[PDB]
């Protein structure tokens, strides 16, 4: 009913988005290849009365007239997609990625997507998949008798098998590069999927032109940076004071007028 | 300069045709029409500069230059 | 009676009566942004243009006259008696000191 | 009627209108590359009443606001695509419909095809095309925007980030989502290399903050309600006095 | 809109200026080379009213009226030019000022600015050049095949070749001393650039006319005293609650006047 | 939102920076062939409220005006390129530098 009211509870909101942000990175430190999201906002349009830059006098222009703003309005969350320090997990099926690439799986409806976590698991029958049971292309098949399973830097699967001194190659680990790596879709359960603005998904050898490299042992945490987020907390809840503060403010103006 | 904001109001960009007479001869007249091509709101009093009038064959025909009579 | 409205052929009409500017009756480019100055230039914004175009089209016929020289007509609108018809002229010279 | 509650009315309009400033620059606190607003108010026309010498008021009315281009504190997003201003210069963005916006939000993307877009998506001007195999995305003091290629040991030049300055700074026209468009009174927009010709430099890695001070919204929201209730009275004691006229 | 709270604004303002100088004498306590701020401030306006020294009763005059004095400005920002304590980090390429002196760089732009920090490295070229890739002037060329950097405390530098029991001299490095070292306009980037409160740059070499002695090896640390910093945050924070008290009472007497 | 919080903010980050460049060579204690690294500090914006040296008068010059400036930025991490101590593990393969070159 009132302007200021608007503006103020665009920003509130803006603010709660904020603070879920947050809340979400804070939730995830533990979790494996997980990247931390950072909202951006916008204000929102502009009223125009007084044109700038119209006559001010037959001779003069006004400089710089009056526009009333509204209020703000978030744009987008971008993912801070860099290398989350790694960790020895000390286990011949977990798998870390040193650079930039992504390890593709096969959803259960037959799509294809793509995740960063390496947490790498053996169904029964033989087929690495991921921890939710999503087969990891290109579906390395691991048999029964197994000694120790080798993922070199290149990524070669390899399984030395008892009484033969040569390893026996079961697939090849390959990495799949974005054009623009933050425009993936994020379904959650670590999972992204390719969207027309995540470009095409080009599939690379692990060590060639700029896919990562495959280290055996490690996983890759989440690069939250923690302190940061204490502090953007502290920042989030004084500007959501001051936002409530301006609501609470004109709910006393109209109080006068309705006095009146 | 070729950087620069050229605001005009009193130019119009024009098409003119016209119809090459029979046994037409050089230094001869002949009328043409002209009609404005974007976003003009009038020709009132304006004046046709030099204009080289193409035929089919991309060749300047006639030269057309003159004051436009509008009906009002 | 500044309450000024613009109709779909553009023209500025007060209360049905065409406004008279320097150049006559004003007509304003059609579906335009209207800016009136302090000395009654007008000037006309094309949507979706660049602020980059905004360009003059009129100035405003802002006359000055003392409650001694003019009259009501039946109609409403103010006219200048017949002593200050004959001392001022018939058409009023439109004074630059007029602000608005 | 003839009385003063249209110079009280005009009164308050100017408290919301105030208010209304104030409001958008506490809501655009987190908007990164934001230029505070303040509204200047500048009184109405006076009418002078003749003896056989004093003038009588009508109120107050808002003329402009003017935004404040100072330069705003730079934050971390040590992201390689954010790059920030120091000193006074603006991105030139082109918008889908041809004509060319400015912006100072420094926090860019690139797109599906290369390109270097802003979060809207817009292109940025000059436009860049980063390859598909970068390793890493250098942009320099002075613009030049360099791509690493694995093997090869210099990196290669994509662009230069040109920086368009106005003469006047306050004049452009705000659009809406952190762009700006050149006017007549922010005409000739001199696009440069930023480092010369009063150009600002780049910082990468950085984005520039939103110029809004707290204290002075506050304060200033304590005087726009105080006033507006001075003004409220002002309108509640004409209507007392129109009253008591009306029931003779 | 009322006097009282337009002086509560500029004291909460100060104290915040006083604060920012107080963050940012902190953030830079790591910065080598660096220099610790201090704010002054002055009165603003003193309305006349009663005019002190006007006649009163014909023979007597009136002391002290009523000057009734606005707020307060901060006059200027003065940057404490000490010694700061020298650190020991065992490099050839790090150079201390113990005296009043600075380092001489080239912006590429064309003009020349000054420099105190003395961590420097040398580009592909072997020019001695500062850690943001600004060039030290005069201009210090180093061989391409060089065993050892020698920079005496006379700013003479040497380079021992192989095959060369004798070090040669490759250049010469001076310092800029000013009439006011305060006057310097810091652009950032340990950089300062001449104004004209500053004088002029008068070239010294080391350890004549009052140029420092240059000590390799060593680096200036930061003059910031810690403590004093607490202290002044202390303050820094008492002096804002307390104008924030005033402008609370000043809103009280306001509201009980509209009230009525 | 107030500048103050933003200068402690990034000053937070150097000190981060600092503890992760102290804990990166503390934990590469035992490896060799290491280089340990060093992190450079510089002076961010300064805010030019007052221009030092402005002419405030026909004859007197404003000193050191109002600079306020806002936080640090780490310049770069460099690592310092020094001859690490020599240790003896008596085997034909192992071979150390004296110098300052590179294996390919």
């Amino acid at each position: 009913m009132i302007s200021s009211l608007w503006i103020a509870k665009t920003g509130l909101d803006a603010q709660q988005t904020n603070m879920d942000v947050i809340a979400n990175n804070l939730a995830n430190v533990s979790t494996n290849g997980f990247k931390r999201q950072r909202a951006v906002f916008e204000d929102l349009l502009y009223q125009t009365i007084r044109q700038p830059g119209a006559q001010s006098s037959e001779q003069t222009t006004l400089p710089s007239g009056l526009q009333i703003g509204t209020g703000v309005r978030p744009v987008a969350t971008e993912r801070l997609h860099s290398q989350g320090n790694l960790s020895q997990t000390n286990n011949s099926k977990d798998v870390a990625i040193k650079g930039q690439g992504f390890f593709q799986v096969m959803l259960p409806d037959g799509t294809s997507a793509y995740t960063r976590d390496g947490s790498f698991q053996v169904d029964q029958n033989g087929q690495l998949v991921t921890a939710g049971g999503f087969q990891v292309q290109p579906a390395i098949t691991i048999p029964a008798n197994a000694l120790s399973i080798t993922i070199g830097r290149d990524g070669v699967v390899s399984v030395t098998q008892q009484g033969q001194a040569a390893p026996v190659q079961v697939g090849q680990l390959n990495l799949t590069t974005f054009m623009n790596d933050t425009g993936l879709e994020s379904i959650g359960e670590n999972l992204y999927i390719e969207t027309q603005s995540s470009g095409a998904p080009n599939e690379s050898t692990p060590g060639l032109n700029g896919a990562g490299l495959l280290y055996q042992g490690y996983v890759e945490t989440s690069n939250v940076n923690v302190a940061e987020e204490l502090v953007n907390m502290i920042q989030v809840q004084r500007a959501y004071e001051i936002n409530s503060k301006a609501v609470s403010t004109t709910d006393q103006m109209l109080q006068k007028l309705t006095q009146l | 300069p070729t950087g620069t904001n050229m605001q005009l109001k009193n130019v119009a960009a024009v098409m003119v045709t016209a119809s090459y007479p029979p046994f037409a001869r050089q230094g001869q007249t002949i009328d043409v029409v002209v009609s404005s091509m974007g976003n003009a709101k009038s020709l009132r009093g304006g004046t046709l500069l030099m204009t080289p009038l193409k035929g089919v064959d991309s060749q300047v025909y006639a030269l057309a230059q003159g004051n436009i009579l509008v009906g009002g | 009676n500044g309450n000024i409205q613009v109709g779909p052929t553009g023209q500025l009409t007060i209360q049905g009566h065409p406004v008279i500017g320097e150049g006559g009756p004003i007509t304003v480019p059609e579906g335009s942004e209207i800016t009136i100055a302090a000395d009654g230039t007008i000037s006309a914004l094309n949507p979706g243009d660049p602020p980059n175009t905004v360009a003059p089209v009129g100035r405003l016929k802002l006359v000055k006259a003392e409650g001694n020289e003019v009259q009501r007509s039946d109609d409403g609108l103010f006219r200048l008696t017949a002593e200050a018809q004959a001392e001022r002229g018939a058409v009023l010279a439109a004074d630059p000191s007029i602000r608005i």
